[PDB]
C-alpha cells in the first residue's frame, strides 16, 4: 500500500475539518474512491478503522436502501444526510454495492429500476452542482467494475480508483495481528504457512474470514483457537 | 479461569514449580495424560519454555515424540516458540529432527523462519535434513525468504542447503524474495547460483515478478 | 499550447464577439478543425477552457462502443444530435474516447472508426448542405493512419488543420496566464520548467497543494513547485 492509506488519508480525513480549507488551497480534493476485489466481500476494515480513528458520525445505507415501488424518500434522505453534514459533521456516506441500482436495461417494463437510476442522475446533477461550498464525502465502492456506467466512473466524479488484489506479506502479517492480538492466541497458531498460502490464494476480507473462524471458536468447547478452524475456515470459506 | 481441562496442563502453562513436583511426584499417571486436544504435561510445559518442569518431566523420561491430534511434536512448540534452552533439552533427549506435523512441517521451518540463528545452527547441528519439505512442498527457504531473513538464508548456506526448491505452484524461493522487493535476498540467492529459469505453473520468470527495475539487476548478477 | 488558442480565436471566436468579420473580410464559416498528435494534453481541457470562457454547453455523440449494448440496441442517431444542437446553438462537439492509438489494423478498426467518419460526413453534409443558426462546429482528434483518412475524406474544401504545439515559452506562459485568471511568481516558474505536456504546469499546482496543505504555508513558495518538478519528474 503506503499510497492508498496515504491518498485515502489526506484527501479524505485531512480536509475534514475547517471547512474553509476546500477554497483556501483552491482545487478541493476528489471525493470519489472507488475500491476493486471480488475474491471477498471487503469494503467493512477500511470502514471500521475510519469508524474509530474519525470521530464522527457514518450514516450507512445498503445500496438497496430505497429500491421500492415508491420513488420518494431519495432525495429525503440523502438530502437530510447532507444538510446534517454540512450542519453537524461531514459524515461519511457508504454507498456499497452500486451494481443493483447501475445495471443497464432499455424495457419498459421494469421501469422501477430505470425510474430509480433517473433518480440516481436526479441525484447525479445535485453532486454536479455540489462542487462548490459543500461539506460532502460519499465513499463509493463496488466488486465488479466491468459493468459499470461510464457516467458513473467519469472524471471529475470518481477520480481515485484503487485497486487491492492482494495484500503484500507485511500487510498479512498486520492484518492477522490486529485481529489475533485480541483473541485467544497459542503457539500453534502460526502465521508462517497462513502468510504463504493466502497469498498465494487470492482472497479478500481476512479479517472476515477470522470473524468466520471466531464462528468456529464459539462452541466453548475449544478455549483456545487452532490451526483446525483456520485451514477449515479456509477451504470451506 | 483454567484455560485447559486438565489440572497439569494449567500447572505446566502458569508455571508452577513446587505444585507440578508436587501433583507428579505424588502421581506419575499425571505426567502422560492426554487432555481434549491431545497434549500431555511435556506439550505445555516446552510452550511455557520452563527449563526445570521440562528438565524433570524429560529428566522421569516423558516420550520426547508425543504427537497431538493433528502431530505437533514437542520439538516444533520448542522451535516455534523461541526458546534455546528447551531446544537444548529436547535435542539432548533424542527429539525427531524431521518430525511431521498435520501439514507435514519440519522444526527447521518454524525455527528458522522466526529468524532462531541458534535453533537452527542447533538443530542443523543434530543432524536436520535441509531439503525436506512439507505437505505443500516448500522448504524453510520460502518462509525465511518471505519474512526478509537474510541471516537465516545465509546460514542455512553454510549447512549447504539447495536454493531452487519448487513450491506448490513451482515458485522457487526467489520468487518470493523478489516478490516483496527483497533486494538483499535478491542478490545473494542470485549471487551465490540461484537458478532464474525454474518457472512455475503461471509461467512466470522472477524478472517479471519483480518491479521498478529490479530484474535488470537481478539478470545483470546473473550473467556476470 | 500558444498555436492553438491563437489560431483558434479566429476560428471559433469569429461567430461569439465579432461577426461583422464575416462581411468585412469575406470569409466563410470554419467547419471545424482536426487535432492530430500525442493527446497527453489539451484535447479536454483547452476545449472545455475555451467553452468556459464561452460561457456554453458541451454536447458528446460517443460514438465509441458499449452504445450498442448499454443503449439498447444501437442507431446513427445524428439528427437528434442536431436538435439538440439548434435549441442549444453554442453547442460544442469533440471526440475524446475514440481518440486512441489502437485504430490502426486498417482492416476493422478502419471500419468500425468508419462509422464515426461517416457521422462526420453527414454532419458536414448537414452544415455544409445548409446553415440555420451559428456556433455550430465539430471538433475531430484520431493518431493513427485515420488522420490521412481524414484528409482523405476532407477534400480542401471546408476544413482547418492545426498541427499539436509542443510546450513552447510563450506557449507555457499564456496557458499559464488564462488558466491562472480563474484562480506567488508563476513567471520564472513558467519559464524553468520545460516538459512534453501543456498542463504540465496545472500538474505541478495539483502535485504542490500538498505541500502547500503539509506545510500550511499561506502561499504557494517557489520551493514548492520546485518539489512538484521532482514529483512529476519521478511519476512521469
Amino acid at each position: 500500500m503506503d499510497i492508498q492509506k496515504q491518498e485515502v488519508r489526506e484527501a479524505v480525513e485531512l480536509p475534514l475539518t475547517h471547512f474553509e480549507l476546500y477554497k483556501q488551497i483552491g482545487i478541493d480534493p476528489p471525493r470519489g474512491v472507488l475500491m476493486y476485489g471480488p475474491p471477498g466481500c471487503g469494503k467493512t476494515m477500511l470502514a471500521k478503522a475510519v469508524a474509530h480513528h474519525t470521530t464522527a458520525a457514518f450514516i450507512r445505507v445498503v445500496g438497496s436502501e430505497f429500491v421500492q415501488k415508491y420513488l420518494g424518500e431519495g432525495p429525503r434522505m440523502v438530502r437530510d444526510v447532507f444538510r446534517l453534514a454540512k450542519e453537524n459533521a461531514p459524515a461519511i456516506i457508504f454507498i456499497d454495492e452500486i451494481d443493483a441500482i447501475a445495471t443497464k436495461r432499455f424495457d419498459a417494463q421494469t421501469g422501477a429500476d430505470r425510474e430509480v437510476q433517473r433518480i440516481l442522475l436526479e441525484l447525479l446533477n445535485q453532486m454536479d452542482g455540489f462542487d462548490q461550498n459543500v461539506n460532502v464525502k460519499v465513499i463509493m465502492a463496488t466488486n465488479r467494475a466491468d459493468t459499470l456506467d461510464p457516467a458513473l466512473l467519469r472524471p471529475g466524479r470518481l477520480d481515485r480508483k484503487i485497486e487491492f488484489p492482494l495484500p503484500d506479506r507485511r500487510q498479512k502479517r498486520l492484518i492477522f495481528s490486529t485481529i489475533t492480538s485480541k483473541m485467544n492466541l497459542s503457539e500453534e497458531v502460526d502465521l508462517e504457512d497462513y502468510v504463504a498460502r493466502p497469498d498465494k490464494i487470492s482472497g479478500a476480507d481476512i479479517n472476515s474470514i477470522c470473524q468466520e473462524s471466531g464462528m468456529l471458536a464459539v462452541r466453548e468447547n475449544r478455549y483456545i483457537v487452532l490451526a483446525k478452524d483456520f485451514e477449515k475456515a479456509y477451504k470451506t470459506v | 479461569g483454567c484455560v485447559s481441562n486438565l489440572m497439569v496442563c494449567n500447572l505446566a502453562y502458569s508455571g508452577k514449580l513446587e505444585e507440578l513436583k508436587e501433583s507428579i511426584l505424588a502421581d506419575k499417571s499425571l505426567a502422560t495424560r492426554t487432555d481434549q486436544d491431545s497434549r500431555t504435561a511435556l506439550h505445555w510445559a516446552c510452550s511455557a519454555g520452563h527449563t526445570e518442569i521440562v528438565e524433570f518431566l524429560l529428566q522421569l523420561g516423558v516420550p520426547v515424540n508425543d504427537k497431538d491430534d493433528a502431530g505437533w511434536s514437542p520439538l516444533h512448540i520448542a522451535a516455534s516458540a523461541g526458546r534455546d534452552e528447551i531446544v537444548k533439552a529436547l535435542l539432548g533427549k533424542g527429539a525427531q529432527v524431521n518430525a511431521v506435523n498435520q501439514n507435514g512441517c519440519t522444526p527447521l521451518h518454524y525455527a528458522a523462519s522466526k529468524n532462531r540463528h541458534e535453533i537452527a545452527v542447533m538443530l542443523l547441528e543434530g543432524g536436520a535434513n535441509p531439503d525436506a519439505k512439507d505437505h505443500y512442498e516448500a522448504t524453510a527457504m520460502h518462509r525465511a525468504a518471505a519474512k526478509g531473513n537474510l541471516k537465516m538464508i545465509h546460514i542455512l548456506l553454510y549447512y549447504k542447503a539447495s536454493t531452487n526448491i519448487q513450491d506448490t505452484e513451482g515458485n522457487t524461493p526467489l520468487h518470493l524474495a523478489c516478490d516483496e522487493e527483497r533486494v538483499e535476498e535478491a542478490k545473494l540467492l542470485v549471487s551465490q547460483g540461484a537458478s532464474i529459469y525454474i518457472e512455475n505453473k503461471e509461467e512466470k520468470t522472477p524478472l517479471q515478478v519483480a518491479k521498478g527495475g529490479l530484474g535488470l539487476i537481478l539478470k545483470r548478477m546473473v550473467e556476470g | 499550447l500558444d498555436k492553438q488558442i491563437k489560431e483558434i480565436k479566429e476560428v471559433i471566436e469569429l461567430p461569439v464577439k465579432h461577426p461583422e468579420l464575416f462581411e468585412a473580410l469575406g470569409i466563410a464559416q470554419p467547419k471545424g478543425v482536426l487535432l492530430y498528435g500525442p493527446p497527453g494534453t489539451g484535447k479536454t481541457l483547452l476545449a472545455r477552457a475555451v467553452a468556459h470562457h464561452t460561457d456554453c454547453t458541451f454536447i458528446r455523440v460517443s460514438g465509441s462502443e458499449l452504445v450498442q449494448k448499454f443503449i439498447g440496441e444501437g442507431a446513427r442517431m445524428v439528427r437528434e444530435l442536431f436538435v439538440m444542437a439548434r435549441e442549444h446553438a453554442p453547442s460544442i462537439i469533440f471526440m475524446d474516447e475514440i481518440d486512441s492509438i489502437g485504430s490502426s489494423r486498417l482492416e476493422g478498426g478502419s471500419g468500425g472508426d468508419s462509422e464515426v467518419q461517416r457521422t462526420m460526413l453527414e454532419l458536414l453534409n448537414q452544415l455544409d448542405g445548409f446553415e440555420a443558426t451559428k456556433n455550430i462546429k465539430v471538433i475531430m482528434a484520431t493518431n493513427r493512419i485515420d488522420i490521412l483518412d481524414s484528409a482523405l475524406l476532407r477534400p480542401g474544401r471546408i476544413d482547418r488543420k492545426i498541427e499539436f504545439p509542443p510546450p513552447n515559452e510563450e506557449a507555457r506562459l499564456d496557458i499559464l496566464k488564462i488558466h491562472s485568471r480563474k484562480m506567488i511568481n508563476l513567471r520564472k516558474i513558467a519559464e524553468l520548467m520545460p516538459g512534453a505536456s501543456g498542463a504540465e504546469v496545472k500538474g505541478v499546482c495539483t502535485e504542490a497543494g500538498m505541500y502547500a496543505l503539509r506545510e500550511r504555508r499561506v502561499h504557494v513558495t517557489q520551493e514548492d513547485f520546485e518539489m512538484a518538478v521532482a514529483k512529476v519528474m519521478q511519476k512521469d
